[PDB]
């Protein structure tokens, strides 16, 4: 409501549609190298041999001009074509579902979207999640216990400087280390960072 | 000599043949002449513009 | 001044380094602050303490709602010839 | 189309504002690509910096890490790649606006956020991690238990060693390993080529040169030579920009690519 110049996209897009179907307009107005840029006055002031040349003159001339208005007009439209391509792309992926390829829609972990019409376009509220207010800890990657090595099932050791704990990666929630969540593999002679508790 | 140009003439380290008169490199660009009275080699280069 | 853009006649070079709003080229850049050229500084920068027994592990969260406006059409016009 | 003449100029002004579109889409695609490469490379909000001490497990990254040594600031890899890669008429060259040191300056902040890092300084803050372990999660993204890597990480680092030592080698020795953007250099510099040397052209007028047909003939047949000179010259003034306008959109499209697999490959395991 307050922020203005938000929505630049669309008004660019309304603004060069508008300017090149003015500025064809204006071409109207040109002499091309003729005697007058009006039909009527040209066709009442000389006999038909030099007026035809000159209606030559300016039917080449705006001739060129609308091939050119046409040409840009195709590629704007391939490059609308292109964005809204992506947009339905978009909207089916995090719409529909929840997406995981990174930063595609919103920045941080994806939760979930909301769309909204515009003049012209569509408007994607994307809502997502991001941690803060972090800490230290110290970490090592296997346990020895009885000489066999435990590593956890999801998750991720940690140490506040006496015991320590099994975490899930994205948040802080301290468990005991229990056998149901670790997993044992081999004796603890090959990995390097196993701590005896 | 009839040959009308502007820009800045300077001096010329290029070795024309007895025979030559003139040289352009691309596109009819006349980038050394040599003086009808001195024979002395100049080259031609536009004035700045931006 | 000088710069390997041209030359800037008007303002001033000056020694700091701040994330800049109108671009000049090769780097240089100015904001109004008298008009002020310098250089443009891409970020902060920070050293993380990269060790090889320690973590961070996020305490707490937020929920953020963000933004982003995509074009879709442009108006359908048609033209005669004739008329023209 | 003129070159320094003021009846040229005044046979111009009446032909209506096709000039004014031509600078407009010049204009319009050059910001476009200065746009283009801010957005490829400028993903990151800060600027990291990896630490004097590098022990990572036994990973070797040290041809791809900047040199101090080098005043570029430049690793191996970057250094091959810039060396393995080869005036006045009325057209200028514009400067990017990002110098190749900014550039290399955000390509050793990405590598050392995701070499310390991983994949979570692309959501939040940046988060210390040792980088075995940060394999070991990659091996775990992709169906392998953990239990793999920690039996094998002499054979893993040897391994990765030879690997990123063998590409070296490849670089270094075989050619022609870089076709496509020397190949657009060569379509550029062939077009602006081609577009020079269209100067040239008689075009139906008596002379090519704008000096000597002025200074050898009166205003009335200077009129129709001129003429017939403009609309050649406009001609192919016209298809020059129109295949610039083309290649700038593929070009666009082929960095909007390059921007995806860098948001996407490179910030996170795809
Ligand atoms: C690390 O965390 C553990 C678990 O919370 C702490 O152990 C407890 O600490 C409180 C507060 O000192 C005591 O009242 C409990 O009796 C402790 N429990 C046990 C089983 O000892 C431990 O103090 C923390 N370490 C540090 C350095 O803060
Ligand atoms: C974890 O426990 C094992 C087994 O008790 C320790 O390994 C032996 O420990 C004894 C007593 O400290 C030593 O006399 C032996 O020489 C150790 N054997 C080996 C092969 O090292 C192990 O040291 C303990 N962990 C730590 C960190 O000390
Ligand atoms: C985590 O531990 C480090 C020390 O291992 C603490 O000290 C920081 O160290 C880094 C790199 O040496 C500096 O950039 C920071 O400025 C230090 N922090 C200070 C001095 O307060 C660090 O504070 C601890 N906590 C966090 C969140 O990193
Ligand atoms: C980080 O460094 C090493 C390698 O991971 C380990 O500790 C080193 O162990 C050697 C051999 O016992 C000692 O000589 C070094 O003094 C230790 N510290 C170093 C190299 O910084 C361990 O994994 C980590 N060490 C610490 C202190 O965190
Ligand atoms: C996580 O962050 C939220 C948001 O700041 C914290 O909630 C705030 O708690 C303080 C203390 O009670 C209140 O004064 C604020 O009003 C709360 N914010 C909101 C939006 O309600 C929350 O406490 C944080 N989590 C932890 C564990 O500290
Ligand atoms: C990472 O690889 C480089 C490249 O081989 C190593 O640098 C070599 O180090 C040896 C031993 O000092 C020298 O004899 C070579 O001349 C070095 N090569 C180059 C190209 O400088 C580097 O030592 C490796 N890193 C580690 C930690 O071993
Ligand atoms: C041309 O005349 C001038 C003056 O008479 C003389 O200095 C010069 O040497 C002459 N050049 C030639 C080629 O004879
Ligand atoms: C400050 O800027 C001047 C040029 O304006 C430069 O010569 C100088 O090296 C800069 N630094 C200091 C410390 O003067």
């Amino acid at each position: 409501s307050s922020t203005a110049s938000a929505l630049g996209k669309l008004q660019d897009v309304v603004n060069q549609n508008a300017q090149a179907l003015n500025t064809l307009v204006k071409q109207l107005s040109s002499n091309f190298g003729a005697i007058s840029s009006v039909l009527n006055d040209i066709l009442s002031r000389l006999d038909p041999p030099e007026a035809e040349v000159q209606i030559d003159r300016l039917i080449t001339g705006r001739l060129q001009s609308l091939q050119t208005y046409v040409t840009q007009q195709l590629i704007r439209a391939a490059e609308i074509r292109a964005s809204a391509n992506l947009a339905a792309i978009k909207m089916s992926e995090c719409v529909l579902g929840q997406s995981k390829r990174v930063d595609f829609c919103g920045k941080g972990y994806h939760l979930m979207s909301f769309p909204q019409s515009a003049p012209h376009g569509v408007v994607f509220l994307h809502v997502t999640y991001v941690p803060a207010q972090e800490k230290n800890f110290t970490t090592a990657p296997a346990i020895c216990h009885d000489g066999k090595a435990h590593f956890p099932r999801e998750g991720v050791f940690v140490s506040n400087g006496t015991h320590w704990f099994v975490t899930q990666r994205n948040f802080y929630e301290p468990q005991i280390i229990t056998t149901d969540n670790t997993f044992v593999s081999g004796n603890c002679d090959v990995v390097i960072g196993i701590v005896n508790n | 000599n009839g040959l009308t140009g502007t820009g800045v003439l300077t001096e010329s380290n290029k070795k024309f043949l007895p025979f030559q008169q003139f040289g352009r490199d691309i596109a009819d660009t006349t980038d050394a002449v040599r003086d009808p009275q001195t024979l002395e080699i100049l080259d031609i280069t536009p004035c700045s513009f931006g | 001044f000088q710069t390997r853009a041209g030359c800037l006649i008007g303002a001033e070079y000056v020694n700091n380094s701040y994330e800049c709003d109108i671009p000049i080229g090769a780097g240089i850049c100015a904001s109004y602050q008298s008009i002020i050229a310098y250089t443009m500084s891409l970020g902060a920068e920070n050293s993380v303490a990269y060790s090889n027994n320690s973590i961070a592990i996020p305490t707490n969260f937020t929920i953020s709602v963000t933004t982003e406006i995509l074009p879709v059409s442009m108006t359908k016009t048609s033209v005669d010839c004739t008329m023209y | 189309i003129c070159g320094d003449s003021t009846e040229c100029s005044n046979l111009l002004l009446q032909y209506g504002s096709f000039c004014t579109q031509l600078n407009r889409a010049l204009t319009g695609i050059a910001v476009e690509q200065d746009k283009n490469t801010q957005e490829v490379f400028a993903q990151v909000k800060q600027i990291y910096k990896t630490p004097p001490i590098k022990d990572f497990g036994g990973f070797n990254f040290s041809q791809i890490l900047p040199d101090p040594s080098k005043p570029s600031k430049r690793s191996f890899i970057e250094d091959l790649l810039f060396n393995k890669v080869t005036k006045f008429n009325g057209l200028t060259v514009l400067p990017p606006l990002l110098t190749d040191e900014m550039i290399a300056q955000y390509t050793s902040a990405l590598l050392a956020g995701t070499i310390t890092s991983g994949w979570t300084f692309g959501a939040g803050a940046a988060l210390q991690i040792p980088f075995a372990m940060q394999m070991a999660y990659r091996f775990n993204g992709i169906g392998v238990t953990q239990n793999v890597l920690y039996e094998n990480q002499k054979l893993i680092a040897n391994q990765f060693n030879s690997a990123i030592g063998k590409i070296q080698d490849s670089l270094s020795s075989t050619a022609s390993a870089l076709g496509k953007l020397q190949d657009v250099v060569n379509q550029n510099a062939q077009a602006l080529n081609t577009l020079v040397k269209q100067l040239s052209s008689n075009f139906g007028a008596i002379s090519s040169v704008l000096n000597d047909i002025l200074s050898r003939l009166d205003p009335p047949e200077a009129e129709v030579q001129i003429d017939r000179l403009i609309t050649g010259r406009l001609q192919s003034l016209q298809t020059y920009v129109t295949q610039q306008l083309i290649r700038a959109a593929e070009i666009r499209a082929s960095a909007n690519l390059a921007a995806i697999k860098m948001s996407e490959c490179v910030l996170g395991q795809s």
